[PDB]
RNA sequence: AUCGAGAGGC
């Protein structure tokens, strides 16, 4: 019920498309040459400048009936500045231990590549996505 | 009543006939005929 | 002519019940049970005389036979009981 | 044109070819011609096929035909419908049209021929040949008032 | 109808508070759906909403007359300085919620007719009515009570559909049943039956 | 074929129609009139006859009410006028003959009757006004309109005859119709326009608002999904909400043009069990299309469910749209200064192709192409670069139209709407035809008494280069007219023709039928096919499938 | 010819009681009420006013069809929290700030000249 | 407001429909059709006044 | 065929300002934009009733019976 | 004042009041004009006994136009519903009778205005009844016209009703609403050609809240709670009536809830 | 005065028509984007002008509002369907007795209207009203 | 069972391309019980998927033909409902007699 | 009853 996946990217190309209030946004690991991702943001909410650094994770938890935060008795699992919920529907073998995990937040998608992250990303309706200033 | 009062018939009976043609200009509505059957035989001045 | 029949095991029609025969089927239950005939299932508080009938066919309560005649004059009878539903 | 066909390696490419289109048909000399493929040489007078290549070339003539002034419009139609107007069409000696003049002039009962044209005349031509109908045709049932052999009533039902 | 071949029937009746209505408080008499515009090509009519707009506004006329030098663009700059939005959109709320409508709405005045067909002049309904003399079929016409036709055309789809039972029922029970004695050597109904 | 093959019959009903967005599928709105007027024979039972006394105790003048009844003896007691109308002691084995009531199954028809489809078993839902009301999604199959358009409604008299209305000619079993073997009904000009835009990637919901979507589903489980976004405020996608319509046990999967799976440009359509992933949800993947979400849901699911489905997601997309708003207007046929210059440009550049092959023409300099006249190639010449200038202003204006113009919108949806339509409305109208050629000499060596004789302009023998919204000239408005006039015969004609040949289709194969032994003979028994369809399947679940052994290279087929 | 008595809209009629109340299922401590001769002028309100308590889960309405004046509004609430009292709560809330407007618009108004 | 050229049978108001036809006493010429005996006819309508 | 009492869109009774209006025009030669204006009658859905109509009622009296 | 809604108006009149509202959520604004058209109660004629009538018009017409006249209905509420009165067909505490006759006697054309309807039944002394006369000259609304020799007899029986049964019942003359001018609420998309600002015009209440910075992010939180309203009365009820007894109803209605609640 | 002539179909043969009267001003550029596309003439001899284009019309269509701007179909039906508007067909419907007459309580001249609705008496005898028509989804009903 | 062979010929084509041995177990993953779970499946929609005797497939044949050419609308080839109907009326002296040549 | 005409949808 932990995390399964944290780095830190620098933003490399945001692209609103045809959206108003969504950015198509493309970013690398930072220290880490190699491992990229590729999101879709809601710019109104939390925006995205060029060349930012977003702290990125993704946990599997914190089925049941979503609930409207009643007071502050709730504890949030999260003190970053931008969270969304989406499903894993595609896990792309790229090429020799080298793996692609695809997620949609109700439409709003997500490819990130590498292969650090092996034991944690599984093919489960469960997926927490979290970004910080 | 007045649309009624200026109305052609033409009895030969086929879309030659039917047909707007360019001699009807300035004598014959060119858009204001009835619809489906006997279209274009029955004008209006 | 006479006596145009057929053996049961020697039968190719094909065994699953068509959409037509079950809906006359059901038809002239229903209309047997619109009259008050007999009924043989466990109404759960089933009153309408199609529900009634369609509900006989699950438990193939249903005792009629479909004669399906062939162009030559020939037939197959085939009771409800034998007779698949999909 | 510009055909497809198996590349050597298999794998379907297309190559162009130059074909020709008459202003008319002579089908059985221009077949019988030095340069052009015997085999593949095509009309749309489809009758006249059916007189060079036999009756089951002009089924597929038809449905051909057919075909192409369904999809002209962008519309499709499963294959068995077309399928069986070609049939009925073909099934018989030749040609046979949907026409006063082709299927209503068959044995197809006595009643079922009043029902489409020429209807006193062809009750005349029963009452002098004698004829005698089936009543199982659809229309022969339909103009008595009984269930005709349809669907539903292809059968009979009784006691187990 | 509109004067531009749009015609349509009503399908509801909305009162005034279930109506979305502009900050002006003004409210349609009319709603269309905009599906009927682009298939039939009838600018004409979209002209006509923005001209009787501009003429309502000024108190003036507005001259449609064909073959003018009249434009588009000379409307909407008197639209605009009558202070509404040149192309003829118009902010509107929604009725029942009070929240604002994300599209904003083309709304004005347009000539429409009042047509000769109405529906209680030509409901009809028929069961078991008068029949007629010489077939013993039901009367032709809603001014006789009379019953609708099941023409060939629909004998046809009843028999593709397969439903015998109901093809011979329509067929007759409901029209011209009838029972005849008839002799089993001649095949013709020359059998005199006393039932008595 | 009067009254033989046709007749006038009992328990028949007629009237104008309207659409409910508040009904379901199978359902018809039938007026209470009708509904006092038409009579069902319901035989007396120990399970109804409770039922049938409070009926017949309400009289026929209010439903649900009832008109007749039956003794075994066979006299007719008339509730209208009698003194015993009120103190009826029911007998078993009598007949009453009840109302039309709620849920009653009625044959509903619409002339004319081409199709199987045409004439279909509803569910009757017995309302006030005066109009029948049906679902959008079956007009379709009717080619029905709200226009002033009536429709027909037959009422079944005995058990069997209810049978085989519900279990044969019901709405949800022709829903997949054997004709083009795909649904033969989909989501229509609202709900099909509202679907697009509430599935945009930019189109989110708030919380006040869901939950209205959530209960207006029926058949709603009663568990909030849990909201897309969450930090910085709860929000849901429009394909979150949607997909709560979708049955769970369902996926789809198509890919459009350029459709990585990362979908950039949010097409295609991949849905994951009741959940949908990515795609912008349009005609392609809710209508009556081939492969599309009814074929889906109706093989596997049912029929049942996806006439569920239909009523589900018309509520939901409804509502959102009812709330959200979409007005058309005319500033969707304004493009730009620079646009219009361009178009005007465009077809000044054609007028010179067209000028410059007339002299050409004039100077006997024609290259003699085999098998055409002189004539011939220069009417062609002209007659493909006019069409070419069209197409290319069209295309000029429709690059200009902006993702907001609400044209475009109905256009993206697939509701209503094609380029020529915003092609003629805005860019140029294009050249008029009569049988085939251009405008005819009508007059003596011209087309109009305002030409010099022998002119082959473009304008003068019929290209109108203003757009309906610039509006026509003079003779543009001619020669249009003219044009149009041959469209209306085209249509008053080929109507007829097309009558007369279907029903030859119908009276020459009206005797076909799949026997029992699979042989598709006639009433001779004459064989016609061996085996129907040559393949002995029913034309009904059949779908398109790819055959992966045809094609690709033999290296590939080996690896 | 067929429509309905006007008053319809607003005049119940042979026991056509103002709320029913019903479980809801595949929901704990759900219900559904059904206001009789009501439209989005009460409904709207009511729901806007129970998505303002804390202790509310679910809260929504629904018109099923414009020809008939009665709507549906199914609430369901924390546990231990009957629904009803939460509709009590709303409506008199409602009914508070309603007076307390009435009160400063009859202010403003005296207040005012003209 | 009344526009006159109807009359009253009666009681019943009616209007003379204009028949539309070819001109007599004018001389026209047409060609014949391809399996035709005869290449070309000219016609007249020899109509007394 | 007679001034309607009030627009049929907005409820404004107007059937009180017809005569005014013809005298507006009449013994002020105002126009009709600046006549419906002084009415108070600044939204459209009431300026249509008024500018619109046709009384038809002035030769209906002309009728002696 | 009071703790809540807060009420200020910018212009007050006879005819309407201009004035703005703040601290309120949406649906309590919106349900308050949905009240304020249809379910606030009036006086107007709802029957028409006519006895000669040798008008150009027919009788129904003529019915139709006096069921929209607007009468008197400021004390209203101590009349009753005849629905809900035990007489025959009327009382006089639930109805109150007018009556209208004129004849063609002067060669001009004669009008009838509303100025001639009189009052007949009992009035019982309460502000009801009498029919509304903003014209300047002192006629009511024009009627009818009548030739010299035409004459017209009827009475009119007014009763108590809301505009859900009819629209005559209504103070319904419209009503202006708009909040956020600015849309900062991000509330509706702009449709435009060039430019959203240029094109589309500001609104006179976009002077009593201050514009937003293009700098600033979107205020996703923020809900809206301060409308701008304007209340026009035809005259049947002085407009600070009109919407006093709106809020009154709709209060009304509510606490029927919790009767019906107590009775379950 | 001889300033006017009758000409029929067989004569028109022989003349040339000018649409507008400024196709006889003399010519010797910068203009309206907006306004619709006319040729230049291109001819001189001419013989005649047409008194107004819009005369081509009948007395339906006369009253079609911006007919040159719609499909001509469109143009066609609604002239179909004018004759199917109620309205005051005469203003001594109260005398006559007819098998059938529907009028209009309150009838409206249009807001848009024709030069030619003068000469037909449109707006003395209208045949509908100006209603408030907005364009919107809305319940789709 | 020559007939059955036959008419089956060509989707037992499709069922082996797709059931082929290494695709079911390199391009799918199924496991025992899947996969027989595929054949049932498989068996029973092919089952249900036959003609069911009684259907008169002959008008709606001529059906599923006359109505898309109801809306059958308006470079050298006569197409359209003008063809249609010299198809069906056998037409001797065709409009557009043409001959393809390869 | 017969017949004519006009109109409604595709
Ligand atoms: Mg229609
Ligand atoms: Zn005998
Ligand atoms: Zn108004
Ligand atoms: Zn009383």
């Amino acid at each position: 019920s932990n995390t399964l996946f944290d780095d830190i990217f620098q933003v490399s190309e945001v692209d609103p498309g045809r959206y108003n209030k969504v950015c198509r946004i493309e970013a690398a690991s930072t220290t880490q040459d190699q491992c990229k991702l590729t999101l879709d943001i809601n710019v109104e909410l939390f925006p995205v400048a060029a060349q930012d650094s977003l702290t990125v994770t993704i946990a599997s938890s914190l089925t049941r009936s979503w609930r409207p935060p009643q007071a502050g008795d709730r504890s949030l699992a999260d003190d970053y500045d931008y969270v969304m919920y989406g499903t894993a529907y595609k896990f792309e073998e790229v090429s020799k231990d080298l793996i692609a995990v695809y997620y949609s937040f109700g439409g709003l998608l997500m490819r990130l590549e590498g292969n650090y992250r092996n034991l944690n990303n599984l093919k489960q309706e469960n997926a927490y996505l979290l970004i910080r200033r | 009543t007045l649309s009624h009062l200026r109305r052609t018939n033409t009895p030969i009976g086929l879309a030659k006939p039917r047909q707007l043609h360019n001699t009807h200009w300035g004598l014959v509505c060119p858009a204001e005929t009835p619809e489906g059957q006997a279209c274009g035989l029955v004008k209006n001045l | 002519l006479k006596e145009k029949a057929i053996p049961k095991d020697q039968r190719a029609t094909t065994p699953y019940m068509t959409k037509y025969e079950r809906a006359r089927i059901l038809g002239t239950r229903a209309l047997q049970i619109s009259m008050n005939a007999p009924v043989f299932v466990d109404l759960e508080g089933e009153t309408d005389p199609l529900r009634i009938a369609m509900k006989e066919l699950a438990e193939k309560k249903i005792p009629l036979v479909i004669r399906r005649y062939l162009p030559d004059g020939s037939f197959e009878d085939w009771s409800v009981e034998e007779l698949i539903v999909d | 044109y510009d055909r497809k066909v198996p590349s050597p390696t298999g794998e379907y490419v297309k190559e162009p070819e130059w074909v020709l289109e008459t202003d008319g048909v002579n089908l059985s000399e221009v077949m019988t011609v030095p340069g052009i493929d015997p085999t593949r040489i095509y009309t749309n007078s489809f009758i006249d096929i059916m007189e060079v290549l036999g009756i089951e070339a002009g089924r597929a003539a038809l449905y051909k035909e057919v075909y192409n002034v369904i999809a002209s419009d962008g519309s499709y139609v499963n294959y068995r419908h077309m399928a069986l107007l070609v049939d009925v069409m073909t099934t018989q000696g030749g040609l046979t049209s949907v026409t006063r003049h082709g299927f209503n002039r068959s044995n197809t009962g006595a009643l079922m021929r009043c029902s489409f044209e020429e209807t006193v005349e062809i009750l005349f031509e029963a009452g002098a040949s004698a004829e005698l109908d089936d009543c199982r045709g659809v229309s022969e049932n339909v103009i008595l008032g009984q269930m005709a052999p349809i669907g539903t009533g292809a059968f009979d039902v009784m006691i187990d | 109808a509109s004067r531009h071949g749009q015609k349509g029937t009503i399908g509801i009746t909305y009162r005034r508070e279930d109506m979305p209505f502009t900050a002006e408080g003004i409210v349609p008499d009319l709603i269309i759906n905009p599906h009927a515009i682009p298939s039939r090509m009838t600018v004409a009519h979209l002209i006509e909403c923005l001209l009787s707009k501009v003429a309502a506004l000024s108190g003036n006329e507005g001259d449609a007359s064909p073959f003018t030098d009249i434009t588009v663009e000379g409307i909407s700059k008197l639209l605009r300085e009558h202070g509404y939005q040149s192309r003829g959109f118009e902010v509107m709320y929604n009725g029942h919620t009070g929240k604002k409508l994300m599209a904003q709405i083309f709304f004005g005045p347009t000539y429409y007719q009042r047509l000769r067909h109405m529906v209680d002049d030509k409901i009809h309904a028929r069961a078991r009515g008068p029949m007629q003399v010489l077939t013993r079929q039901p009367v032709e016409g809603r001014s006789r009570d009379g019953g609708l036709r099941f023409g060939e055309m629909e004998r046809d789809c009843m028999i593709a559909h397969g439903a015998a039972s109901f093809l011979k029922e329509r067929l007759m029970e409901a029209s011209d049943a009838f029972r005849v004695h008839i002799c089993g050597i001649c095949g013709l109904m020359t059998v005199i039956a006393k039932l008595n | 074929r009067g009254n033989l093959m046709g007749k006038r019959v009992d328990f028949s009903a007629r009237t104008v129609i309207s659409g409910d967005p508040n009904l379901e599928l199978d359902q018809v709105g039938v007026p209470k009139s009708i509904a006092k007027t038409l009579t069902y024979p319901e035989v007396v039972t120990p399970y109804n006859i409770d039922r049938l006394t409070q009926l017949v105790r309400n009289g026929p003048n209010e439903h649900p009410g009832a008109k007749y009844v039956i003794r075994d003896s066979g006299d007719r007691i008339d509730l209208r006028y009698s003194k015993r109308a009120g103190d009826i002691q029911l007998q078993y084995g009598w007949k009453v003959e009840r109302h039309i009531m709620d849920n009653d199954p009625v044959l509903f028809n619409r002339q004319p009757s081409l199709h199987k489809m045409s004439m279909m078993a509803h569910r009757v839902k017995v309302i006030p006004y005066s109009t029948f009301r049906l679902n959008l999604s079956v007009t379709s199959p009717y080619n029905a309109d709200f226009d002033g358009d009536e429709m027909n409604l037959h009422v079944p008299q005995s058990e069997e005859t209810r049978a085989e209305l519900s279990q044969l000619c019901a709405v949800p079993l022709q829903i997949v119709s054997p004709q083009s073997n795909k649904p033969c009904m989909g989501i229509v000009q609202d709900t099909l326009c509202g679907i697009r835009k509430l599935t945009l990637r930019d189109t989110f919901i708030e919380l006040d608002q869901v939950l209205n979507m959530l209960y207006w589903v029926p058949d709603w489980d009663g568990v909030i999904p849990t909201p897309a976004i969450i930090k910085p405020k709860p929000l849901w996608s429009g394909k979150q909400i949607l997909s709560v319509a979708i049955p769970n046990g369902i996926h789809l999967q198509r890919f459009d043009e350029g459709t990585t799976l990362l979908s950039p440009k949010d097409n295609g359509m991949l849905i994951i069990d009741g959940q949908i992933i990515f795609g912008v949800v349009e005609k392609k993947t809710v209508g009556s299309s081939n492969g599309g979400l009814i074929h889906v849901v109706t093989r596997e699911k049912g029929p049942q469910v996806c006439a569920k489905l239909f009523g589900n997601i018309q509520k939901v997309v409804n509502f959102w749209l009812l709330h959200n708003g979409f007005s058309t207007g005319i500033g969707d046929t304004i493009a730009d200064g620079p646009t219009m210059r361009e178009i005007t440009e465009t077809i000044a550049e054609a007028k010179k192709k067209v000028l410059d092959v007339t002299k050409e023409a004039q100077a006997n300099l024609l290259t003699a192409k085999h098998g055409m006249t002189l004539r011939e190639s220069f009417e062609d010449n002209v007659v493909r670069f006019l069409n070419e200038a069209r197409d290319k202003a069209g295309r000029l204006a429709e690059v200009n139209l902006k993702d907001l113009n609400n044209v475009k919108q109905m256009v993206m949806a697939g509701s209503k709407g094609s380029f020529i339509n915003i092609a003629q409305m805005s860019a140029c109208v294009g050249q008029q035809s009569v049988e085939g050629k251009r405008i005819a000499f009508g007059f003596v060596d011209r087309t109009l008494p305002h030409f010099s004789k022998d002119d082959y302009s473009p304008e003068s023998k019929g290209f109108v280069e203003n757009s309906y919204l610039r509006g026509l000239t003079p003779q543009e408005f001619f020669f249009h007219a003219m044009g149009g006039r041959e469209g209306l015969i085209d249509t008053a004609v080929k109507t007829a023709e097309t009558g007369y040949i279907q029903r030859r289709l119908v009276k020459a194969l009206e005797d076909i039928m799949v026997h029992y032994d699979n042989t598709t003979r006639n009433s001779l028994g004459n064989v016609i096919q061996f085996i129907y369809g040559e393949d002995g399947m029913d034309a009904a679940h059949i779908e398109k499938q790819s055959l992966d052994t045809i094609g690709g290279s033999d290296a590939a087929f080996e690896k | 010819m067929n429509a309905p008595d006007r008053f319809e809209l607003f005049l119940l009629g042979e026991g056509e009681s103002k709320l029913k109340i019903d479980p809801d299922t595949k929901a704990p401590n759900a219900v559904v009420i059904t206001f009789e001769k009501e439209d989005h002028t009460l409904g709207n309100l009511i729901r806007a006013e129970l998505l303002n308590d804390r202790k509310v889960l679910f809260a929504a309405y629904k018109v099923e069809h414009p020809f008939f004046a009665r709507f549906k509004l199914r609430i369901q609430t924390t546990e231990g929290y009957d629904p009803k009292d939460a509709l009590k709560n709303a409506c008199n809330s409602i009914i508070n700030k309603l007076g307390a407007l009435k009160t400063n618009f009859e202010t403003e108004w005296n207040l005012q000249t003209l | 407001f009344d526009m006159g050229g109807y009359f009253i049978i009666n009681g019943s108001e009616k209007v003379l429909i204009a028949q539309e036809r070819s001109a007599g006493n004018i001389v026209q010429v047409f060609k014949k059709a391809a399996p035709s005996p005869i290449s070309h006819v000219a016609e007249i309508r020899s109509a007394l006044e | 065929m007679i001034v309607p009492v009030r627009c049929f869109s907005c409820g404004k009774v107007v059937g009180d300002k017809w005569e005014s209006y013809l005298n507006l025009l009449q013994e002020d030669e105002l126009d009709e934009g600046t006549a419906l204006s002084r009415l108070g009658l600044k939204r459209y859905c009431c300026r249509r009733m008024i500018l619109t109509h046709v009384d038809l009622i002035e030769k209906f009296l002309r009728y002696n019976p | 004042s009071e703790e809540g809604p807060q009420v200020k108006i910018r212009e007050a009149s006879k005819d309407n009041v201009d004035f703005i509202l703040s601290n309120v959520d949406l649906a309590m604004a919106n349900s308050l004009r949905r009240v304020m058209i249809a379910e606030i109660p009036t006086l107007a004629i709802d029957s028409v006994e006519v006895e000669t009538n040798t008008t150009v018009l027919a009788d129904e017409f003529i019915a139709h136009r006096l069921g929209l006249i607007p009468l008197q209905s400021m004390d209203i509420e101590q009349l009753e519903y005849s629905r809900d009165c035990f007489c025959e067909d009327h009382c006089d505490k639930c109805s109150v009778v007018l009556t209208l006759q004129a004849f063609g006697e002067s060669e001009s054309t004669t009008n009838v205005y509303s100025k001639d309807l009189v009052i007949v039944s009992n009035l019982m002394g309460r502000n009801i009844g009498h029919p509304i006369i903003q014209d300047k000259e002192g006629n009511g609304v024009l009627i009818c016209k009548l030739r010299k020799g035409q004459e017209l007899k009827l009475t009119c029986v007014a009763k108590k009703g809301i505009a859900k049964e009819h629209a005559k019942w209504g103070p319904a003359a419209a009503i202006e609403f708009e909040y956020d001018p600015w849309n900062k609420l991000k509330h509706t998309d702009y449709w435009y050609e060039q430019d959203s600002a240029k094109e589309w015009p500001q609104s006179k209440n976009c002077e009593y809240e201050d514009p937003p910075n293009e700098g600033d992010p979107f205020d996703y939180k923020a809900q809206a709670d301060t409308f701008y309203m304007n209340v026009e009365s035809v005259g049947s009820i002085p407009v600070d009536q009109v919407v006093v007894r709106g809020i009154d109803t709709l209060q009304k209605k509510v606490a029927s809830i919790l009767l019906a609640l107590t009775q379950m | 005065e001889g300033l006017v002539e009758y000409i029929d179909a067989e004569e028109e043969e022989s003349i040339l028509i000018a649409m507008q009267p400024e196709d006889l001003e003399p010519a010797e550029l910068d203009v309206d984007p907006a306004k619709r596309i006319r040729v230049s003439h291109h001819a001189t001899t001419f013989t005649h002008c047409e008194i107004h284009p819009s005369m081509i019309l009948g007395v339906a269509a006369s009253i079609i509002p911006f007919p040159d701007h719609n499909q001509s179909p469109r143009n066609t039906y609604q002239s179909a369907m004018g004759k199917q508007a109620m309205g005051v067909f005469l203003t001594n419907y109260n005398v006559r007795m007819d098998t059938m007459a529907n009028i209009l309580y309150y009838p409206q001249k249009p807001l848009g209207t024709t030069r030619a609705m003068e000469y037909l008496k449109f707006r003395e005898l209208p045949a509908g009203q100006n209603a408030i028509v907005a364009i919107a989804c809305y319940s789709g009903y | 069972q020559n007939a059955q062979r036959d008419a089956v010929t060509l989707f037992c084509c499709l069922l082996r391309s797709r059931l082929a041995t290494r695709r079911v177990l390199q391009e799918y993953r199924l496991t025992k019980q899947a996969f027989d779970w595929v054949l049932s499946n498989i068996e029973a929609q092919f089952l249900r998927s036959v003609v069911h005797p009684g259907e008169m497939v002959g008008v709606l044949a001529a059906q599923s033909i006359g109505e898309p050419a109801t809306q059958m609308t308006l470079k050298k080839v006569t197409s359209g409902v003008p063809r249609l109907k010299e198809i069906l009326n056998v037409a001797k002296n065709m409009k557009t007699p043409s001959l393809t040549v390869y």
